[PDB]
RNA sequence: CGGUCCGGCCGGGAACUCAAAGGAGACUGCCAGUGAUAAACUGGAGGAAGGUGGGGAUGACGUCAAGUCAUCAUGGCCCUUACGACCAGGGCUACACACGUGCUACAAUGGCGCAUACAAAGAGAAGCGACCUCGCGAGAGCAAGCGGACCUCAUAAAGUGCGUCGUAGUCCGGAUUGGAGUCUGCAACUCGACUCCAUGAAGUCGGAAUCGCUAGUAAUCGUGGAUCAGAAUGCCACGGUG
């Protein structure tokens, strides 16, 4: 068989603290990983009002990146699987597991 | 232009020909960025200029180009191109064809 | 050349000569060509009359001519008499399917006078 | 031996493959006539190999993604001069002189706000 | 906006998962089948009976914490000057302005 | 403009229809359906488009069959 | 490199393109001239980039009774079987005119027909919706994939190759109108979009006046998104040529 966890968060430099945090585990248990890849960050970009009357011509221009990590997994080791599951990560970051 | 005192840009000349003042020819008739299509009225205008109005066309432009007299060339330039378009022939081509012809016999 | 469309279509090819009869755009005269079996780019000239009738023949299913303007008229005749809303758009002059006419009416309207 | 040279452009991207000895020239499957439809674009390739002579010399066998007619035509004219510095090394004074290594980087300037291009701005009235 | 209009679009979304959430869509079918009932179907008149305010077509998408019906965002679910002033205290993660 | 499946006619309107063929003709009667198809089983009845601010009544005609009420009444005054 | 059903499609390869986390790199650093030996300027080399490299964010004290009683602060009183509230329809889209702002044009640097090449950036689950089939078409039916670098919108358009029209109110331009339809939605009359057929206004380059812009800019070409059931010649972005 073979797991992959998809990462997701809203900041660069903390979507790959708990990245590495499962890398790290999972090369110190005996696992067979094939590194975290970078995938495109999807951003979206908003351009909104900032006055509520006339002056049309200033606005504000915001963004919001959604950066993506991929960390596939090959074997399935029991002692890989029960460390992994249920790490304490950050909670500004969202996981995704197909089993 | 009061304190910024600066040059002018210098453009790659005709890959065809290797003459520099002939790209800066193609970019009056040139509209709407059309390169491929100016470039195409320009070669076949000065086809017609070589073979049934007198041989060597680097030297047949530059005769119809001395009557009409960098700036001073740019003034040239422009006057034939914009007199080319209100012409009574059928095609940009020949227009301009004619064009350097009148201006080869300053008339 | 005089069809039954008795206008005389000018001396040039064939799909922009029919063109020149009322009722008969670019495509409708595609239509008849191509059933007829006459190239689209063929003039008057060579165009002999045992090819002239058959696109009488052809022209003939369709109503092109004084009374296709009559079939206009009194298809806009049948709103007016009837007492309509769109009837009476078409008495004063005014645009029917929903043009504005604070400005740029001047098609309906005419030309413009103080 | 391959010698190898990235030259891009706005949104091209162009590799480059040599291989010492022929006048082979293959993009993306197809030929040099084939691809390219502007004879000006065919061109603007021979430029970098003229100052070194190319006749049957060396194959290159190149690809390139995005872009159009010049912006993948630019990009394997920068390809192809990083390739000859990595074939022979002591060429490099001949193409600085030409002025074919410089990448040209002028990107497209972003649509502001208030105006419906970079620098076109809505039309003005005095009073 | 005013309270009272506010009122008018709880009691449209309360009557719209009622009413066309899942009778209406079956109703659509009806007429939209190709394969039975091709004459008297009569599903578009039983249609008419229905209540007018369960349409989503007549709900209009507003700020949930000022009411603004112009300028909305299905993202956030805001009027746009609420969104600046969630953005520049914190309170939305990962807002902020951007530069390009 | 409407699609060929099904000619739309309000429900309240197409109940009035029924009384007044079997009944007999009336008194010409006030409705709002400005938006309903003129079926044939209504020539010869009259009908009482709303306006806005009044009803004015419409002589059902047989070249009329296919077309809307709102198409009967104008909406403004002009001067 | 093996494998050919000629598709990265399948073994594989980790080179390269791309994807993004970090770092290096441009600092007048070096050389020459000028300049009071100063700051600086000029010239040249190196370098991907050289004199704030390109762009953005970033906008002082003050001027505009500019914007917000509707972010709130300070509100106080009026109306209160009504200045409030519910519903139907109409209006916001009218029409003798005037003003500002745009689009398409007046054409052979073009129109039309066939063949055909190259984008970037986004959107998608009450959603994007392929394939197949039907219709001239707008679409309809059947029905996968996809919460997505996978699937879908989605064939980018100018351009290129040939043919045609031959300088005219035209195969220019498409207004307006009639007839017949599609789709959205309780519902397309007032007042929707789009398609098909037919009609083919004014207009042949625009007075005084007036505007934008110093380079990937102007000009032009299409694409995407927000708003949105549906309704862009507006607006926000993205690239192509230049
Ligand atoms: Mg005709
Ligand atoms: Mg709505
Ligand atoms: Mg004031
Ligand atoms: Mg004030
Ligand atoms: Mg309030
Ligand atoms: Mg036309
Ligand atoms: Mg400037």
């Amino acid at each position: 068989q073979r797991i992959r966890i998809r990462l997701k968060a809203f900041d660069h430099r903390l979507i790959d603290q708990a990245t590495a945090e499962i890398v790290e585990t999972a090369k110190r248990t005996g696992a067979q990983v094939r590194g975290p890849i970078p995938l495109p960050t999807r951003k979206e970009r908003f351009t909104v009002l900032i006055s509520p009357h006339v002056n049309k011509d200033a606005r504000d221009q915001y963004e919001i990146r959604t950066h993506l990590r991929l960390v596939d997994i090959v074997e399935p080791t029991e002692k890989t699987v029960d460390a992994l599951m249920r790490l304490d990560l950050a909670a500004g970051v969202d996981v995704q597991i197909s089993l | 232009p009061r304190r910024r005192v600066i040059g002018q840009r210098k453009i790659l000349p005709d890959p065809k020909f290797g003459s520099e003042l002939l790209a800066k020819f193609v970019n009056i008739l040139m509209v709407d960025g059309k390169k491929s299509t100016a470039e195409s009225i320009v070669y076949s205008a000065l086809e017609t200029l070589a073979q049934r109005s007198g041989k060597s066309e680097l030297e047949a432009f530059e005769v119809a180009l001395e009557n009409v007299r960098v700036r001073r060339n740019a003034l040239a330039m422009r006057w034939i191109v914009e007199a080319a378009r209100k012409r009574g022939d059928k095609s940009m081509a020949l227009r301009l064809a004619n064009e350097l012809s009148d201006a080869a016999e300053n008339k | 050349a005089r069809i039954a469309g008795i206008n005389i279509p000018d001396h040039k090819h064939a799909v922009i000569a029919l063109t020149s009869i009322y009722g008969v755009g670019k495509t409708r005269s595609k239509a008849i060509l191509a059933a007829a079996g006459i190239a689209e780019d063929v003039k008057i000239s060579e165009l002999s009359e045992g090819q002239i009738d058959t696109l009488r023949d052809e022209v003939a299913k369709f109503v092109v001519e004084g009374d296709l303007r009559r079939e206009i008229s009194m298809s806009i005749k049948r709103l007016m008499d009837l007492g309509c809303y769109r009837g009476l758009r078409h008495r004063r002059g005014l645009p029917v399917r929903g043009q504005r006419t604070k400005t740029n009416a001047r098609t309906r309207k005419g030309p413009r006078k103080p | 031996n391959q010698y190898y040279g990235t030259g891009r452009r706005k949104s091209s991207a162009a590799r480059v493959f040599i291989k010492p000895g022929n006048g082979k020239i293959v993009i993306n499957q197809r030929s040099l006539e084939q691809y390219f439809g502007r004879e000006t674009a065919r061109m603007v390739v021979r430029q970098p190999l003229e100052l070194v002579d190319m006749v049957e010399k060396l194959d290159l066998y190149i690809t390139v993604k995005g872009g159009g007619i010049s912006g993948q035509a630019g990009a394997i004219r920068h390809g192809i001069t990083r390739a000859l510095m990595e074939y022979d090394e002591s060429l490099r004074s001949e193409l600085r002189k030409a002025g074919f290594v410089t990448r040209d980087a002028r990107q497209v300037e972003r649509k502001k706000v208030g105006l419906r291009k970079a620098r076109r701005r809505p039309q003005f009235s005095k009073r | 906006a005013k309270q009272s209009m506010k009122a008018r679009e709880v009691k449209r979304v309360a009557l719209a998962d009622k009413y066309f959430a899942k009778r209406a869509e079956l109703k659509a079918i009806i007429s939209d089948v190709n394969a039975s009932d091709e004459d008297r179907w009569n599903a578009v008149l039983k249609l008419q009976t229905l209540p007018r305010d369960s349409s989503p077509s007549r709900q209009r998408n507003r700020c949930r914490q000022t009411g603004r019906p112009h300028g909305f965002l299905r993202k956030f679910g805001l009027s746009r000057i609420k969104v600046r002033e969630a953005a520049m205290r914190g309170e939305i993660p990962g807002l902020k302005k951007a530069s390009w | 403009r409407s699609l060929k499946k099904g000619p739309f006619i309000d429900l309240h309107l197409l109940k009035k229809v029924e009384k007044a063929v079997e009944s007999g003709d009336k008194k010409p009667l006030r409705t709002w359906s400005r938006r309903s198809t003129i079926f044939p089983n209504m020539i010869g009845l009259t009908i009482a488009v709303h306006n806005g601010r009044q009803h004015v009544p419409v002589f059902v005609t047989d070249e009329m069959v296919g077309h809307k009420l709102g198409e009967f009444a104008p909406t403004r005054t002009y001067r």
